[PDB]
């Protein structure tokens, strides 16, 4: 069968993290979403000419269940570490998220992508250069996305699949 | 067809159109009534108090979810306006009398199931009592007296014998000695199921609608949900702590094994929250890696643990099928509902536009009310188990983290794991025993009829 990539979305709650995966799955012209069905987290895509299936785990809203992340992180092949560009605490939380992923995977080289999400018209507090520097210090890619326009969404997920393929 | 007033004098008389109201292709399954997809607030208010028929499903949904698109104060104004209605004999009996009674049914349902709106805004209740006073008629006297009686009640806020409380090393009243291995594994599981069952039952829809447990005021708006998530996290951390602080391998195998017994009783009781607290502790970074410990665990317990783990796998596919196949009493895992509510609210637009006119997306709200209804269906049935006040207080007061912060404590558990079972190739050290009492389990079979 075609390759199935199991992806995990990690990040602070309260800052629109869920828009990343919702926007990917729903067509750029459809807006009626049901998270109760299998098609809402599974998507067949073609990346660099190679067809594959993305299985995306986003537990958005379960951030208080802080002792359940390791179970989710161990199965995951690749991670999207998401923060909101209008929320510095969400940017600062990334370090512990990456650390937990390394601890669970028992590796310093885990397929990972840092994602800066523009979740609303409120003022930007995290500048792209700060995020690019953070990403370079971890040795991972940085991608900014817009929750409103779908810009950067496909690049965030595709960049991660390329990170897994080159692992 | 009846003759209704002009929109200039009565906004609710404006006729239906694609610019003010839209419907789903299907009908209410048990009622044959159309399902509203979207409409203007005036049109949603019209259909909430419709003259042709009563729509209890819409009333229930609307009152649970309206606060995103209409303030309580605005809703009361709209329903007062709807009641104040400006051939004449049939209009009084087929439009005015039904509508005025449906407005009072809405008032009655609001004060009964969503009194928090009145508790939070004393002026809202001032206006409800004022409006309810101005209602005159023999047809309404019965419904006006019911509303008043519900208000005053709200303002001044069953089986056979349960099984015998199980005891192991600690005897009744000896709280000082209570611990994971000294209390009976059946009783740990029963008392935790009782605590978790009451924590689950206390979560109200007002803590969920609008995803308010994720917002800055989550501590004000979702206190019961947060106490339930915190208990759960605490029990998982306590299980991990019990394991990794048992440095002696034989004693640690006894600890892991006793926890897998507690899980078995959680499974028998349909306490899925408890099952997942155990699975979460077993799959944590400090515990997962204890290969020398799990090697000594009986195959029966590995198999019990392995099947409990599988409930979580593949987006809770097996868990969901299992929860759907059982009937109360049970304690569901709340996290799935939280993700589903959040994603429904963030993945669907607040408004639909038709011919350049904004319509409140009511379907999005219905979907949320369907999730909140599924939570409530498991909140009615209690467990036929007796409370043991001391074991209850023991679990309510568990504080594994002490004064440490999350990172500091979690780093400590992991460093303890590395000390008791170092990474290969480092050999396995030996550690002295810490338990003066016997490590043999009494088992999970109830020791009494
Ligand atoms: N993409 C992905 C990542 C992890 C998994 S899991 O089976 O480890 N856990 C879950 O599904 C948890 C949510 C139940 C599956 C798919
Ligand atoms: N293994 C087991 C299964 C069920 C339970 S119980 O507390 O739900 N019911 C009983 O004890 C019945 C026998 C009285 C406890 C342990």
């Amino acid at each position: 069968h075609m390759t199935e990539y199991k992806l995990v979305v990690v990040g602070a709650g309260g800052v629109g993290k869920s828009a990343l995966t919702i926007q990917l799955i729903q067509n750029h012209f459809v807006d009626e979403y049901d998270p109760t069905i299998e098609d809402s987290y599974r998507k067949q895509v073609v990346i660099d000419g190679e067809t594959c299936l993305l299985d995306i785990l986003d537990t958005a809203g379960q951030e208080e269940y802080s002792a359940m992340r390791d179970q989710y992180m161990r199965t995951g092949e690749g991670f999207l570490c998401v923060f909101a560009i209008n929320n510095t605490k969400s940017f600062e939380d990334i370090h512990q998220y990456r650390e937990q992923i390394k601890r669970v995977k028992d590796s310093d080289d885990v397929p990972m992508v840092l994602v800066g999400n523009k979740c609303d018209l409120a003022a930007r507090t995290v500048e792209s250069r700060q995020a690019q520097d953070l990403a370079r210090s971890y040795g991972i890619p940085y991608i900014e996305t817009s929750a409103k326009t779908r810009q950067g969404v496909e690049d965030a997920f595709y960049t991660l699949v390329r990170e897994i393929r080159q692992h | 067809q009846m003759r209704l007033p002009s929109a200039d004098v009565y906004r609710f008389a404006e006729p239906d159109s694609e610019e003010n109201i839209i419907f789903e292709e299907n009908m209410q399954p048990k009622a044959g009534i159309p399902i509203i997809k979207a409409g203007t607030v005036i049109k949603l208010i019209e259909r909430l108090t419709y003259h042709m028929y009563a729509d209890p499903n819409f009333v229930r949904t609307f009152l649970t979810t309206y606060r995103s698109f209409c303030k309580p104060q605005e809703l009361l104004s709209l329903i007062i306006e709807r009641f104040e209605i400006p051939e004449l004999k049939r209009f009084r009996k087929e439009y005015i009398q039904p509508v005025q009674l449906r407005v009072l049914n809405v008032c009655r349902h609001w004060v009964e199931h969503h009194f928090y709106d009145f508790e939070r805004d004393a002026y809202l209740l001032q206006r409800m009592e004022e409006f309810i006073g101005t209602v005159r008629g023999k047809a309404m006297k019965k419904w006006v007296e019911s509303i008043t009686k519900i208000i005053q009640r709200k303002k001044i806020a069953f089986q056979s014998s349960p099984p015998t409380v199980e005891w192991h090393i600690s005897r009744p009243g000896h709280i000082e000695t209570f611990d994971l291995l000294t209390l009976h594994p059946i009783e740990i599981a029963r008392q935790l199921t009782l605590l978790e069952s009451d924590l689950y039952r206390a979560v109200q829809p007002s803590e969920l609608v609008g995803s308010v447990w994720t917002k800055e005021d989550k501590e004000i708006n979702s206190p019961n949900l947060l106490k339930m998530i915190r208990h759960t996290t605490n029990l998982t951390l306590w299980f991990e702590k019990c394991i990794v602080e048992t440095e002696n391998l034989e004693e640690r195998v006894a600890v892991v094994s006793r926890i897998i017994e507690i899980l078995q009783v959680f499974q028998e009781l349909n306490n899925f929250n408890g099952v997942l607290e155990v699975v979460s502790a077993m799959n944590s970074s400090p515990v997962y890696r204890l290969d020398h410990t799990f090697e000594q665990i009986p195959s029966r317990q590995k198999k019990i643990l392995e099947e409990a783990h599988e409930l979580s796998e593949d987006h809770y596919k097996k868990y969901l099928a299992k929860l759907r196949s059982i009937n109360p009493p049970c304690v569901p895992f709340f996290g799935i509902y939280l993700t589903n509510i959040l994603k429904t609210e963030e993945g669907n637009p607040e408004v639909l536009k038709r011919h350049g006119k904004e319509l409140i997306n009511f379907s999005k709200r219905r979907k949320v009310a369907e999730i909140t209804g599924e939570i409530q269906q498991y909140q009615n049935q209690p467990y036929c188990l007796r409370v043991e006040s001391d074991i209850k207080r023991f679990f309510e007061n568990l504080n594994p983290m002490g004064n440490s912060m999350e990172k500091e404590f979690t780093d400590y558990l992991f460093n303890k794991s590395l000390e008791i079972e170092p990474r290969n190739p480092k050999p396995l050290p030996r550690f002295p025993k810490k338990y003066s009492y016997p490590l043999k389990s009494p088992g999970v079979r109830p020791s009494n009829p």
